[PDB]
């Protein structure tokens, strides 16, 4: 045999990777296998293969054998890009001693990880694994040793996306964990530490797979899952189209693409959105999808913490981040679950020199010994935090009610803001009439003249305006052609600050 | 200035367009402002200006003047255009996509429109039905007022009502069942 | 504004001795540590007037938001003292820890204590036996100098410990498990703990002193389900990110992924140290070898030859994950040794506009 | 057996080595061990030794046996201090597999290099080996590319000391070229890359193993070696004594030690030194040994090049350089072995914040084809680039010549000098008076009129003094006292480069 | 200000001293300006102010006034020292 044979073998075996029959279950089980995911989420052509000779160096326990020598050692990694844009990217193969993490298998991604932070690329990871490769021992551990390193120091330099699309289990856990955006597939993906057969040998309570670590309990109750994805096929075509979003690092600019939709045209469907009667809910969506190009918005964990909306869009090509309340939910109160998912999204934003819109209508917090047993004082300084510090352009608009210590949380113009506008439905006060009336007028006489007095003065957008905190109260139909002006005026704007070693966040 | 973008070279895009229970090979290539589409061996102009904003799309298809309008557009090919006056859905993947998509589970899932449960909890102040009345989607059931916030419950379908399980007065909890459509 | 700008720059300790309402409660929630009074102070949002009103629940105002509830169970305060002079004789004390500035060095004090004797008291505490827990406090306070420690958090998440103490007149945080409760396995509580306390020494340039003994983490659905995922990545991230000497001292057990969690020398530690008695593996012996040796005929045979090779500090020193296997004894000295070595120490890290943690 | 008794045989082992026979061989040899080494090298009681139970982890060709594994894996490696002061070092072992260098070898001296460099130490080797570990294969190979990473790393940040007492062959021969002073022991070491069976089996040509590589070669012929040292006990003596003069990396200042040489003290045995007698010679080291504290100077090559001297000495108690002109030799004259040993050094002491003080008396070139074929124009630009280069302040005496180019090359003011002085018989001119008048007076009647003209108006120390090329002309007697109160007042001294992304000597 | 030096805590200085063809076993201790010196057996006290850089420098052993010259010192262990007029080499 020649040296060229050998080679043209070691190629067919790697693409082969862990034999037809290892495939032909993955493809029973409903799933893609590693290599065809790239096909699907890379441009055609695009895709540069690294280290495709790379074999496992542990010789103990048989795994010096011919028959345990698998090229690629059950990681796809290479660089690609998606719409003419570079981007990095791995997927873990699971025919492959079952998508396990060995020594070399940390290796070959640390390495991209390395290259995509030298030249300012995202890194993209799709995620499949059953744990650590015991057979090596401490070198598969040393292995997550160096995936976290580096998946902490990219950290605000570039961004991190990580699709789960089947199994994880032992430390894999934790690289979503320290990545940007984790996504999930619905019924098809699982996260969690130890599975059910460790859970019912501690404590005597009964749970399968899907309850453990499914993927609709990751996105509607943990908080950790941003979004599930029907199948493996529409979330790799979702997957593109959210990476259409982000900049390559955070020394670029927000992304700007052609855009077709006028950027001065009025929106008359905003002006009856918001009820004249205080206790009227009103659906906020309504309002984000009128605003923003072309009526397209990426919404993340559309169904964990439903009293506050974060989210993708693009205003005039350039992107930006939405936060905004959900009056439909819990009157559009702060808790402590809203609290953690804005603040994770609006520091992202603000890293990556992403502008932030933020729609206000915010009447106080969640009562009850739930929320205050649960630490909301420290969880809702998360957020408060997350907007002061912010760098980017900030522009608000207050549709309704912002009442109390909310209304200062939800990026008011006194945290260093660059734009505040009021609809002529917005109340700015420390609490509503009913409250205020009875405490500042106890014992006096004719106290329901002094609360018509109060009402007419102050159940308004004005006592706000009128000192500085409103910069003007605007019809709601030109909401959109006025952040649009500040958004291509703001994008130029940098602000100094104290030196620091790192921030301080609550926590 | 830092990252130069590079337009990929798509002499050909080989399309796998679904309709109603059709599946059909199309061609199309872009030469400008007119698309060249090859549909199941027929040859197809396409002419416009392509402005992708505006809700009333004006194409020449051979000669033949058309006004579409696209309604909703899904990352997964779905897509909904109104033509002739017809929604019909489209569902437009590529030649790789649709290969590798019959590899996926056609799961079935269950439509539970018909049963309307409190999305909240608190006091029911309202019932605007009894068994027997029409129920159109997006009308309004029962009220639900907690925190001082009047919570419209809806229905999501088209139907009579069976049973109205609880009524004003009545405190609920989350996932209590209030009323019950057919 | 004032409070998030100056985060990182001065330390801002907050002690609440009354009630607290509205908005007022976010300033705690910006500085660095908040304490309590015992049964005089308050902290809650909205009184009980109002949780009666929203909420068919009975509460009253030391239920509500009382030093007991958030020094035990929501994990707010750090500390409660028993009365106004009390806490304000024990804030003088704890302000001599801190610099005044995260310009300044560590402060470092007159001390008597040599730095170099030796602590007999160590080589017994950490037991044989495998299912025997010790209390990792007995070792915190022999090292420590004059036995002072500075215990934070008493009574919330014991099954880790955080707090201040000094070294050879230099002011160190320490963290490490606690065996004693829930086998010093690691969960929601205690990963909230540790990174908060860890970012603040890192920011004002106080060394880390990191005793590790660590099983894995608290199975179940009642962590799983509360996102012991994403909570876990904020202790990894806390070490990570920490530019300042970082010593650990493993003393028994590190299993699986808390190996790295917990400050291990491959987050860019200085010296790791290990005792006699320390384990370093992906799981115990016996999970290990059901895995291993599966069908296979004399699996006791097996299980005896893996126990005689892996279950030691071996495999993991041989291969520079560890850099000496120490006489408990000497533990403190060779901390000593190197606090006094690592302070002038400066690493570079790439340009970033801000740290992005877990959350 | 218990752990505990495991611990006790493993510790006893490593202390051994490669076997009590093996050391009885190294002493017969009449050389020390690794670990005896060290005990001489560092403060009693301070060597800290890491990693004592690391082994190969190479399972092929039978090192998978227990009868081949050696803890320590033929190295020393550990920090200590020298007169309290902080220092990492490593000795290779020869008892234990010939001192070959394995994977894990390189490894345990990379760790050591890295925490030198972060925390500020020097880093000495003390090399013995006899090439790669051929059973490891190309693990070995990956082992030297570490190292030469971090030797190559830390260059300018801590100074780099090796001293070779023992064979050296291979791959190992190139971290000595990596490290800023290479020092060997005479009879007893060797530096080459092939032995002399390959030298015989490739060229016709008869060599022995003192000739192909000793150490008389390396400090008289080839210029590698800074100096050779009788035995390996007062080898390490001289290093630790050398040790004290270098700073521990390049943030420090030149160390400054207790001094009990009264700085303002007059040298008269300087004033009669230089002769009036251009023709005759004189030896320079008699000015360096009297200028310089207490009479002490670390001449460094002694041997090789001996017309330009260069070595450490310190001038109230702060450490100095000192370069200057050996006149006794080839009259003074710059040659390509001088310019090569001047640059490296000025180079040095330049990085590190050594000041520099240099005594000028050179009458040009030495002429011929020998140093024209040779590159003498290439090679005479690294020592004018050495000095223009240096930011560290630098003070010149020029003693009796200095013509033509040379005058610039040996750091004149016009270089960015601090202060230059001239002894009374300082004459600095293009060419001698001889040829000069010839060429400026050609085919004029009385020539000896204009030799005598030119000779009493230019053959002195003021046609330069008068421009400002010379800032005094001093007694020499106080040329000591003069220097003292230089080097006391521009120690503080700091200068504005343009930003460069390194420098771009002429090599 | 960066690297504390750290003095070694020296309680004994144990020297091996070579004269002529003899070694002899000598064992020094510093108390500020006088040095504890046994010198194989005996025992000697020598005061000086120890200017290291003076050619002539003064010592006081056991009360008997002294001048000695260094002439020549050696990291091996080399030291010239004149002593009644002879200069002895002593290791
Ligand atoms: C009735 O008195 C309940 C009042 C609750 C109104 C809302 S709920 C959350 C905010 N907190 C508060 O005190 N008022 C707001
Ligand atoms: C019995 O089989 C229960 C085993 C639990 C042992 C501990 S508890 C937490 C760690 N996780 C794990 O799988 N083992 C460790
Ligand atoms: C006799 O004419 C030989 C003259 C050499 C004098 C010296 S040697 C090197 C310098 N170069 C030169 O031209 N003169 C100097």
């Amino acid at each position: 045999t020649s040296v060229n044979e050998r080679i043209e073998n070691k190629r067919r075996t790697a693409l082969l990777g862990g034999g037809q029959r290892r495939i032909d279950a993955q493809h029973k089980r409903g799933k893609l296998t590693a290599r065809e995911r790239i096909s699907l989420l890379l441009d055609p052509g695009s895709f540069v293969e690294s280290d495709m000779f790379v074999e496992h160096r542990c010789a103990d326990f048989g795994m010096a054998a011919d028959k345990n020598k698998f090229p690629g050692d059950s990681v796809v990694t290479g660089r690609g890009r998606i719409n003419g844009r570079l981007v990095y990217v791995f997927s873990q193969d699971f025919t492959v001693f079952g998508g396990s993490l060995s020594g070399a298998h940390a290796q070959k991604i640390c390495k991209i990880m390395d290259q995509a932070i030298t030249v300012g690329a995202p890194v993209i990871g799709l995620n499949d694994s059953g744990g650590a490769r015991i057979q090596e021992g401490v070198e598969s551990l040393a292995g997550y040793a160096d995936i976290f390193l580096r998946n902490v120091t990219a950290s605000g330099v570039i961004p991190q996306i990580s699709l789960i699309m089947g199994p994880c289990a032992g430390g894999a856990v934790y690289s979503p964990a320290l990545t940007d955006f984790t996504f999930m597939v619905k019924d098809t993906s699982y996260l969690f530490i130890t599975g059910p057969d460790v859970v019912k040998s501690v404590t005597n309570e009964d749970v399968t797979q899907e309850e453990l670590g499914g993927a609709k309990t990751h996105t509607t109750m943990s908080g950790v899952a941003h979004r599930a994805f029907e199948n493996d096929v529409d979330a790799l075509c979702n997957l593109r189209d959210f990476f259409n979003y982000l900049p390559l690092s955070s020394q670029d600019p927000a992304p700007v693409r052609e855009c077709h939709d006028p950027s001065d045209r009025l929106v008359p469907e905003l002006d009856t959105i918001v009820p004249l009667e205080s206790t009227k809910a009103y659906n906020m969506v309504d309002i984000i999808h009128s605003v923003v190009d072309e009526r397209e918005f990426f919404e993340i964990m559309p169904n964990y913490a439903k009293n506050i909306i974060v989210g993708f869009a693009r205003m005039n090509g350039r992107t930006v981040g939405i936060v905004g309340n959900q009056p439909k939910v819990a009157s559009g109160c702060l808790d402590i679950n809203s609290s953690v998912k804005g603040a994770r999204f609006v520091r992202f934003c603000d890293a990556f020199n992403i502008p932030l819109i933020t729609f206000v209508d915010v009447p106080g917090f969640l009562p009850g010994t739930a929320q205050e047993y649960g630490g909301i004082i420290r969880h809702g300084a998360k957020l408060l935090y997350a907007f002061a510090e912010a760098t980017v352009p900030k522009v608000t608009v207050i549709t309704r009610k912002a009442y109390g210590g909310a209304y200062d949380v939800m990026s008011s113009k006194h945290l260093c803001g660059d734009t505040n506008y009021a609809w002529p439905t917005a109340e700015i006060a420390v609490m509503g009439a009913k409250g205020a009336v009875e405490i500042i007028f106890k014992g006096h006489e004719n106290v329901e003249a002094a609360q018509a007095e109060y009402i007419e003065k102050f159940a308004n957008p004005f006592p706000a305006a009128v000192r500085g905190f409103v910069d003007d109260i605007i019809q709601p139909s030109s909401t959109r052609a006025r952040i649009c002006c500040d958004l291509d005026v703001l994008a130029s704007k940098k602000v100094q600050r104290p030196w620091r070693k790192h921030a301080n966040i609550p926590l | 200035s830092r990252m130069p973008v590079i337009k990929p070279d798509i002499a050909n895009w080989e399309l796998s367009v679904k309709l109603h229970d059709k599946v059909h090979t199309v061609v199309a290539s872009n030469n400008g402002s007119v698309f060249s589409v090859e549909v199941d061996g027929s040859k197809l102009n396409v002419t416009s200006t392509w402005n992708l904003a505006s809700p009333l799309l004006s194409v020449s298809v051979d000669g033949t003047q058309r006004t579409v309008q696209c309604l909703s557009r899904e990352a997964g090919g779905n897509m909904s255009i109104q033509f002739l006056g017809t929604v019909y859905k489209v569902n437009i993947l590529t030649r790789l996509a649709a290969e590798l998509n019959k590899f996926m589970l056609e799961k079935v899932t269950e439509d539970t429109s018909s049963v309307l449960r409190s999305p909240m909890p608190g006091v029911v102040v309202a019932v605007s039905v009894k068994p027997g009345d029409a129920v159109a989607e997006g009308q309004e059931i029962c009220v639900i007022e907690a925190m001082k916030m009047q919570n419209s419950m809806t229905a999501g379908k088209t139907g009579t009502v069976k049973s109205v399980h609880c009524q004003a007065g009545d405190t609920v909890g989350e996932g209590d069942l209030l009323v019950e459509l057919e």
